[PDB]
């Protein structure tokens, strides 16, 4: 029907979609209008809401419609589907839609199928069919989807048990896994080489008398009886070996349990609002249908809905990989389940504890039990077998209400297939839930459109073809998958927009969980609480947290490999405290003595081997070897630890839309995608198994033709640019304006040490002697542990092994906590004799003699992956979370009156740090990996900034514990509520794509068409120096403000935000279980004794000489009360906003803000001149210094607007961010009119004087004596210019050349000519532009049917 | 067969309205529509418009709607294009092409092409400058020689090497614009013994000013 | 529609598969169903001759060697055999949408073995200087393909003002490209500088060809 003034335009929070612009034969806008005055679900005791009753109440109260807008922005008829009485358009014999441009679509007189149960749904996305401009894909979701954010269905924390001796927090279940006395015989037995020399090798398996080099022999064998009476049977399964069990916490064994979150019916377990079955049952009511709306505004039959096509979530879970039916399981199978379970860590690749959003049980299945595989059996040989269908079924990865409707949105047509790539998740996202698009739905229509099939493929399927060569940015990213699709990419989807013809699916993505890739030691859980909480799904921080001392040397050791038969603390050299210092050199002797004797035997004879090789390495090493790092081979992720809770990378993907339209509906998976039904098959399984015949899941690998994660840069260069990236909270750059090599912190309130950049930090160490080998003169970064030379005044370019491992003193040290001894190998005629002690003579020490002099998160060693901590996975995570400004910073000073981090507590210059590196309060444990935590502290709170300037800083920060105090620190997000789901609608500006990620308009500038030497991304952040923009940044629901990111006529991305929600939230914060903060992550108290920063009891006095050993966290090691308050990011936000000043210019406190990206020059992001001796890292760092403001005041970086024109990364200029007083619930964006909530001046398609001549005005006889077809050109469909004056009123003022008469419907038999009066709107107004219909031509519109009536 | 003879290459000053004829034969002029297309030298074709000669009804594209006017004369079966106020970008080859609509044949039989240049340059006699290398070609066994024609108009010019006898390795070039003028540069490749022993003369013939220049290139003491 | 026709120059030998792609922002299917995508061939110094009409149908008097195929926004003209008559620029032309836009142009060029340009310096002569002008030229010859960047450097410093580009069509005798680069300078500008060079950068050679001269009668 006609307009509904009680409905105003609104923005679909899932996709930032408010209106679909319509350029072409069917112009105007398809705006989402709703009763914005409706309170929604009784919102403005945390009672639960029954989905059916809530849906009925919203249908009866909330009113939604599709407002059609003509091209000039005049609000045409609403399409209130609930109040609409549609009719299926008729079709001719060829299958095309019967559609006269004036009679409209031939209405069959019957409503579309199952419309009566669909009308009450809600238009939340419109996609115009390019093949048919009058055909639109209107996405319908239940009204409850739109108002799910009002349900306040926060993710439940686990219940305590209550007083705890583990010092855990937020119901963290942490306790050092104890050796199972009953299962002590299950320790993996070392197997010696079957050939070739005794010696005194007590460090390679020989406990006290064996002395041999023994590899742990994992034997998983079938029983001798090959008969299938009880199918395949196991007689030995060393993967089942669990000599370390979950400790009995006060009698009850501390175990990840669903009931930790509560019982479904005061801790309420987060169930999804509706199960995937609950949506599949009653699809019309509960699914997101795709109604095919045939729209012709100026025709008599404007509206015609042909198909409804419920996007069945089961149509996507049917295409889920079979491994996703058992997501608490992975292809590592039983050993990995046991390892994570005893480590109090989520098991499998997708645990419901980590991601309750994709499980119909949500948090009621959130445990490590019921994996669909036998885990707790009396006979270990029977463990690891797939549970039968009659047995207790596992909780599969599903598409429940939150996850489904996060995967609902961003409709993108291609040919006859509409691909619903999903939204950013915010329509169903709670503070601590991360509902995301798990994949792409597709309504594949036939050519006629009568019948459509709805499918959905998980993003794992579409991204199975991901490889390193498919990105110009970070390589080895945790995007690799395996045949089981353990990597579950779930995207906060910006949208699938076409830069020409390449389907850009952009937004943010959950890469494979790298934060919990390094599995902690079984007796180091209570020390590294943050990694335990990350592992067990509690700490939803996808970011790699630096807790490396408590790591196992590798995470791939089965529990049998964890305990040694000797009295040694761990099973070194197979399983010990991660210490790259203690790692073995991959030299020929060491490899051939520890790996070669069992490398050939590995896998063969049903026996894998854990080599006596000391496999140790830092964060980058763990990510490289056991994250699903991207390789050159698709589906080569031999190790998908888990998946990220929230999106952990920026993402954009050049997909092949031809494949997506032609991809199979029902995805056929083979046995290779299924997890092995037993432990023997899993043991002897191959990572890369050729797809079985009759399976099409491999056809989805070419779907992702290419991808990017933001910047088209190598990792360390990305770190430099991240350090140039302002922290949007206060606008201060993460580098803290560090001048790189030009800073005073190099060996020679303005500048401080930088967060992610090592350039100019520490020492310019030559890595020639480091690990035995261009020169690669690398910056150590902060936390350097360089040994002083024998001279004393010159620090060596490396760390001596004796220093790093404490053997310079030759007890209970952080260098060799597992009492590792120096091991050497002598090759005496292919008799590779391993012996304890130093190398001496011709023996080659197994350990590296010279190590990279940085073991801290700042460790960025391209020459040494094992000591590198900055990894491309963590770099992508840091980039994403720095755009969100939600990177956790470890702080032990709460900023209160007593726990205040003063400026004097922190030093940055190398002059102060060389004498005492503790002055740089680098935790080197607990903080986020890949960054300098003091630098992040300065970027957030600016303690040194305010101290030097004059102290208004919050006082929050990490300080190295002094004397005997323990740093009882915690990671805190700085209070920014931007989530990696704060991903706006994708838009195309020329060759670039753009979407608002958090407060940063991200522009993939050279992704679709990559440009060599370009940064790959322009970042346009909200200017926190501006009070309005700062409040938008510092909003508890800052994405609820976002309204759109439309690319303007100048190619710039104007992102409109609705600040009215920001102001309402600020007022409610000025007037008034995890806190309901979107970035409130359940961080745990990282407790580190001061002695961990005083390793000296000679030649290396660096506090970071060893991995920083935490103390076992106890109830006494709890968080400080003010520090625990800081774990609520609302408290950190309050402190930072107090630091920002309270000018609060209510003149008139603008209710909306249009942030337009700067006009980026051709040199914006260009490194071609920069890169064209010096490393690319150093060149890019110095270039960003050249763009730093050359040279506090309310602790907000002034927007100097320097570097935004050259780097492309910067904050919104004051002119670039226009503060508009009117609120914007939604935006109507016609190709000419931009209307905030539909209000404002409608555009002018042309002068009102040029009008169609009324039927009487034209003679109708001379006009229609000659055939109609001769009165216009039948191919241009334009009335001849000699005949335009004789159809329309042309005033003398208007040039007739400006007017063309598009012929819409010619009928020679009746002799009716029907024309669209089109005025020429010049682009930017020679004679170039667009011939756009003149809606003022007639009262009906731009179209008129002249027929002899 | 359907035959289209447009007007010949027309020289016109900027701002002068001139008409490009298009003689149509072998078919009924009225039945099939005459489309005019612009091809600027070196760039793509640009459909100026169409005119139905049965009613003389014109449908231009807006890039040429105000610049060119299409008319037809059914008495002599001739199409026309009055290019109003020709300017620098309106220097192109203008093609008339009959279009079938029964068989959905947009254009197809195009006229020979009316090359129109609007440079306000007089019939400047061709200034031929001999070009000889210093020592680069002399050392090389394959000596290259050239002749540069500066300051001439219009495009039609007969530039040959040694009255056409020397044709191997000859690479003549089309002229370009600089300050409303035309300039080409012809090349030739001859063996080392040929130069300077043999008389290498470039004959530039300009069939617009009766200026024939037989310029003999000589070594300028280098 | 945003008219794009790739490639700008299609290298193909005698009797090979010459596929010319025409890509569109949105489908150019006309209102009457008949998609008005037409492939024209323009021989050098000749009128554009239609070969493919209505996307796929072959024009009358046009050999079977040409075949258009596609739908929506994708339209490829495939030539099974490329003869000498196939030499010329190929235009995809949409007529369903006003303005009727031709493709950017695809010059079918005979694919010969790639050759380095025969860059030859040519100083301005005395009679040119006596006329008040000075145009230094340097001739390129026998190079393949056409995508060669030419840079002019005066005494080592690169300049772009006065840069003039002039090329040649692919000759029938041996199918070679020739390029003429000219710098327009006044008399005083010419006598005020010492040495000149052109820096034609061709993909045939790893380094750009260096051809220089000096005005002191070197």
């Amino acid at each position: 029907n006609a307009i509904n003034p009680r409905l105003t335009p609104w923005t679909y929070r899932n996709t930032s979609f408010s209106s679909l612009p319509l350029t072409g034969e069917n112009p105007g806008a398809w705006a989402l209008v709703r009763d914005n005055s409706a309170k929604g679900i009784t919102a403005g005791q945390q009672t639960t809401y029954d989905p059916t009753r809530t849906e009925a109440a919203l249908t009866a109260s909330t009113t939604f419609a599709l407002r059609r807008y003509d091209l000039a922005g005049r609000a045409l008829y609403d399409l209130d589907f609930s109040k609409l009485n549609p009719q299926t358009p008729t079709r001719d014999q060829t299958g095309q839609i019967t559609f006269n441009p004036f009679g409209g679509f031939g209405l069959s007189g019957a409503a579309p199928q199952q419309w009566n149960e669909v009308k009450n749904k809600v238009p939340v996305e419109v996609a115009q069919d390019p093949s048919n401009p009058y055909r639109f894909a209107v996405l319908l979701v239940p009204r409850s989807v739109v108002y799910y954010e009002q349900l306040q269905r926060g993710l439940g924390l686990p219940q305590q048990r209550n007083t705890s001796t583990t010092g855990a927090m937020f119901g963290l279940k942490v306790k050092n896994a104890e050796a199972d006395t009953a299962k002590s015989n299950e320790k993996l037995q070392g197997a010696e080489a079957t050939g070739s020399g005794s010696g005194q090798s007590t460090q390679r398996g020989g406990s006290s008398g064996d002395t041999k080099v023994k590899a742990l022999k994992i034997e998983v064998k079938k029983k001798s009886d090959s008969e299938d009476n009880g199918q395949l049977q196991l007689e030995k399964n060393d993967l089942a070996n669990a000599p370390i069990k979950r400790s009995e916490e006060s009698g009850q064994s501390v175990q990840l349990k669903a009931d930790d979150f509560g019982t479904a019916l005061s801790p309420t377990p987060w169930r999804p609002w509706l199960a995937t079955e609950q949506i599949h049952k009653d699809l019309p009511k509960w699914s997101a249908s795709i109604l095919i709306l045939y729209d012709a505004p100026y025709a008599r039959n404007r509206t015609a809905i042909d198909r409804v096509d419920h996007l069945d979530p089961k149509a996507m879970t049917a295409n889920y990989p079979p491994s996703w039916r058992t997501p608490k399981w992975n292809h590592h199978g039983l050993w990995d389940w046991k390892a994570r379970d005893v480590l109090l860590q989520t098991t499998g690749f997708f645990n419901p504890r980590r991601h309750p959003e994709w499980f119909d049980g949500g948090q009621t299945v959130a445990d490590n039990e019921k994996t669909g595989f036998d885990v707790d059996n009396s006979e270990n040989t029977k463990q690891g077998f797939q549970k039968e269908a009659d047995s207790d079924k596992s909780a599969p990865i599903a598409l429940p209400f939150e996850a489904y409707f996060a995967n609902i949105g961003n409709l993108t047509w291609f040919g006859q297939a509409l691909l619903v790539f999903g939204g950013n998740g915010h329509v169903t996202k709670s503070a601590h839930t991360a509902p995301l698009s798990i994949g792409v739905f597709r309504v594949r229509y036939n050519a006629t459109g009568t019948s459509a099939t709805v499918t959905g493929w998980p993003y794992a399927l579409l991204f199975s073809g991901m490889v390193n060569k498919q990105t110009d940015g970070l390589k080895d990213l945790p995007f690799n998958n395996n045949r089981w699709f353990e990597y579950v990419p779930r995207m906060a989807v910006a949208g699938a927009k076409f830069v020409g013809r390449e389907l850009v699916l952009a937004g943010t993505i959950t890469m494979g969980d790298t934060a919990t890739v390094p599995r902690l030691l079984y007796d180091e859980l209570e020390s590294n609480l943050n990694l335990v909480a990350q592992g067990q799904g509690l700490l939803r921080e996808d970011l790699q947290l630096f807790t490396p001392y408590g790591w196992a040397n590798r995470p791939d050791l089965p529990i049998g490999a964890w305990s040694s038969s000797s009295s040694s603390s761990h099973n070194a050299p197979y399983y010990f405290h991660n210490n790259p210092d203690w790692q073995d050199r991959p030299i020929q002797n060491v490899v051939d003595a520890f790996i070669k004797p069992w490398e050939d035997k590995n896998g063969k004879d049903d026996a894998k081997y854990i080599y006596p090789y000391r496999y140790s390495g830092m964060w980058a090493w763990q990510v490289y070897n056991w994250s699903n790092k991207l390789t050159d081979q698709p589906l080569s992720a031999d190790f998908v630890n888990e998946n990220a809770y929230q999106p952990n990378s920026l993402f954009a993907a050049i997909l092949n839309p031809e494949l997506l339209a032609a991809l199979p509906d029902k995805v056929k998976y083979g046995k290779e995608n299924e997890f092995a039904a037993n432990e023997y098959e899993r043991f002897n399984q191959k990572l890369t198994v050729a797809p079985t015949q009759g399976t099409n899941w491999s056809h989805f690998s070419p779907t992702l033709s290419r991808f990017s994660t933001g910047f088209n840069l190598v990792g360390s260069v990305l770190d430099q640019v991240l350090d140039y990236v302002p922290w949007i909270g206060n606008g201060y750059r993460y580098g803290n304006n560090h001048r790189g090599v030009d800073d005073i912190t190099a060996p020679q309130s303005r500048s401080f040490l930088p967060t992610f950049s090592n350039i100019g930090v520490g020492l310019k160490a030559n890595v020639q002697a480091t690990l035995g080998g261009a020169n690669l003169q690398l910056w150590t970064g902060a936390g350097w542990r360089n040994d002083k030379a024998s001279s004393g005044q010159s620090d060596e370019n490396h760390t001596k092994f004796t220093s790093a491992t404490g053997m310079d003193q030759q007890g209970t040290s952080a260098g060799n906590p597992d009492s590792l001894k120096q091991d050497n190998i002598s090759k005496s005629g292919d008799s590779l004799t391993t012996q304890d002690g130093n190398a001496i003579d011709q023996q080659e020490a197994t350990n590296y003699t010279n190590l990279p002099p940085n073991l801290t998160p700042t460790a960025d060693w391209p020459n040494a992956l094992s000591f590198t901590n900055k990894n491309n996975a963590q770099r992508a995570q840091l980039f994403l979370r720095g755009l969100l400004g939600s990177i956790p910073v470890l702080v032990n000073r709460s900023g209160s009156d007593s726990n205040k981090f003063q400026a004097t507590d922190q030093k940055w210059s190398y002059t102060d740090l060389h004498s005492d590196q503790t002055k740089l309060n680098l935790p080197a444990y607990g903080e986020v990996n890949g960054l300098l935590n003091p630098a992040l502290v300065e970027t957030y709170f600016g303690n040194t900034r305010a101290g030097g300037s004059g102290t208004s800083s919050p006082g929050i920060g990490f300080k190295i514990p002094e004397q005997n105090n323990d740093s009882k620190a915690t990671l805190i997000t700085p209070g920014l509520a931007w989530t990696p789901q704060d991903v706006g609608n994708l838009v195309v500006s020329g060759t670039t794509v753009s979407f608002q990620l958090g407060g940063w308009l991200v522009t993939f500038t050279d992704f679709v068409k990559p440009r060599a030497g370009y940064l790959g991304l322009q970042l346009t952040g909200l200017d926190a120096s501006d009070a309005t923009q700062r409040a938008l940044i510092w909003a508890p629901r800052p994405w609820a403000a976002f309204r759109g990111s439309w690319v303007n006529r100048l190619g710039r991305v104007e992102s409109v935000w609705d600040l009215k929600g920001v102001w309402a939230d600020q007022a409610q914060s000025d007037s008034q279980a995890l806190p309901e903060h979107p970035n409130a992550l359940a961080f745990q108290v990282s407790v580190v004794e001061a002695s961990a920063y005083k390793p000296n009891t000679s030649t290396n006095s660096s506090p970071y000489l060893h991995l920083v050993k935490p103390k076992k966290v106890t109830q006494s090691d709890k968080l400080d009360d003010d520090l625990k308050n800081l774990l609520d990011p609302n408290q950190v936000r309050t402190k930072l906003r107090q630091s920002f000043g309270t000018d609060h210019s209510t003149q008139p406190q603008p209710q909306s803000l249009k942030t337009t990206t700067p006009v980026f020059g051709t040199s914006s992001g260009n490194l071609s001149s920069v890169l064209s001796d010096l490393s690319p890292v150093e060149k890019v760092s110095g270039w960003l210094v050249g763009q730093l403001p050359s040279t506090s005041t309310n602790n907000l970086a002034p927007n100097t607007n320097t570097g935004n024109d050259v780097v492309g990364v910067g904050r919104l200029s004051e002119s670039n961010a226009a503060k508009m007083n009117d609120d914007v619930d939604g935006i109507v964006r016609t190709p000419l009119a931009e209307l905030l909530d539909g209000e404002g001046q409608t555009a002018d398609t042309g002068p009102q004087s040029v009008k169609f001549k009324s039927p009487d005005q034209i003679d109708f006889n001379r006009l229609f004596t000659h055939p109609v077809t001769d009165l216009f050109d039948p191919v241009t469909m334009l009335v001849y210019d000699q005949y335009i004056p004789l159809f329309i009123d042309i005033p003398a003022s208007v040039n007739p050349k400006m007017v063309r008469l598009k012929v819409l419907s010619f009928d020679t038999n009746e002799q009716s000519l029907g024309l669209r009066l089109e005025f020429f709107k010049p682009d930017q107004d020679p004679n170039n532009g667009d011939f756009l219909p003149l809606l003022t031509a007639s009262s009906q519109g731009p179209q008129t049917l002249f027929s002899p009536f | 067969e359907v035959q289209l003879q447009q007007s010949g290459p027309e020289l016109v000053k900027p701002g002068t309205s001139m008409k490009i004829s298009c003689k149509a034969s072998g078919y009924s002029f009225t039945g099939y529509t005459m489309n005019w297309v612009k091809q600027s030298h070196g760039k793509s074709l640009e459909w100026i418009g169409l005119i139905n000669p049965y009613n003389g009804g014109t449908n231009y594209n807006q890039k040429f709607r105000g610049t060119a006017t299409l008319t037809v004369d059914k008495s002599s079966s001739t199409a026309y294009m009055e290019l109003l106020s020709l300017t620098s970008e309106d220097s192109a080859v203008y093609y008339c092409a009959r279009s079938n609509y029964a068989y959905d044949l947009l254009m197809d039989y195009w006229g020979q092409g009316t090359s129109v240049t609007v440079s306000s340059a007089k019939t400047t006699p061709p200034s031929v400058y001999p070009l000889a290398p210093g020592s680069a070609a002399q050392t090389n066994s394959m000596v290259t020689l050239g002749c540069l024609v500066k300051g001439y108009f219009p495009e039609p010019v007969t530039v040959t090497w040694n009255s056409g006898s020397l044709s191997s390795g000859v690479h003549t070039f089309p002229a370009v614009l600089q300050s409303d003028l035309y300039t080409l540069s012809s090349s030739v490749t001859v063996p080392s013994s040929t130069w300077p022993s043999e008389t290498v003369t470039c004959n530039v013939a300009h069939p617009a000013s009766s200026t024939k220049v037989d310029k003999k290139i000589v070594p300028r003491d280098c | 529609v945003l008219m794009t026709q790739t490639p700008l120059s299609l290298p193909v030998s005698l009797g090979d598969q010459a596929s010319i792609s025409c890509r569109f922002s949105q489908t150019i299917v006309h209102s009457n169903g008949a998609t008005y995508l037409e492939w024209y061939l323009q021989r050098p110094g000749q009128s554009p001759k239609l070969l493919i009409y209505k996307v796929s149908n072959r024009f009358s008097g046009v050999p079977d060697r040409f075949s258009g195929s596609g739908s929506g926004t994708d339209f490829t003209l495939k030539i099974s055999r490329v003869e000498a008559e196939d030499l010329g620029v190929y235009y995809c032309f949409q007529g369903s949408h006003v303005p009727w836009t031709f493709g950017g142009g695809t010059k079918l060029e005979i694919k010969r073995a790639d050759a380095a340009p025969t860059v030859s310096i040519f100083p301005p002569s005395s009679e040119q200087l006596t006329s008040g002008g000075a145009s230094v030229v340097c001739f390129l010859n026998n190079f393949y393909p056409k995508d060669i960047n030419v840079k002019w450097k005066i005494d080592g410093s690169e300049r772009q003002n006065g840069v003039l580009n002039s090329w040649t069509d692919q000759d029938s005798k041996d199918s070679t490209y020739s390029m003429s680069s000219t710098l327009t300078l006044t008399k005083d500008e010419y006598e005020r500088h010492n040495s000149y060079t052109c820096e034609a950068t061709h993909k045939t050679s790893t380094s750009p060809i260096v051809k220089s001269f000096n005005r002191n009668e070197c």
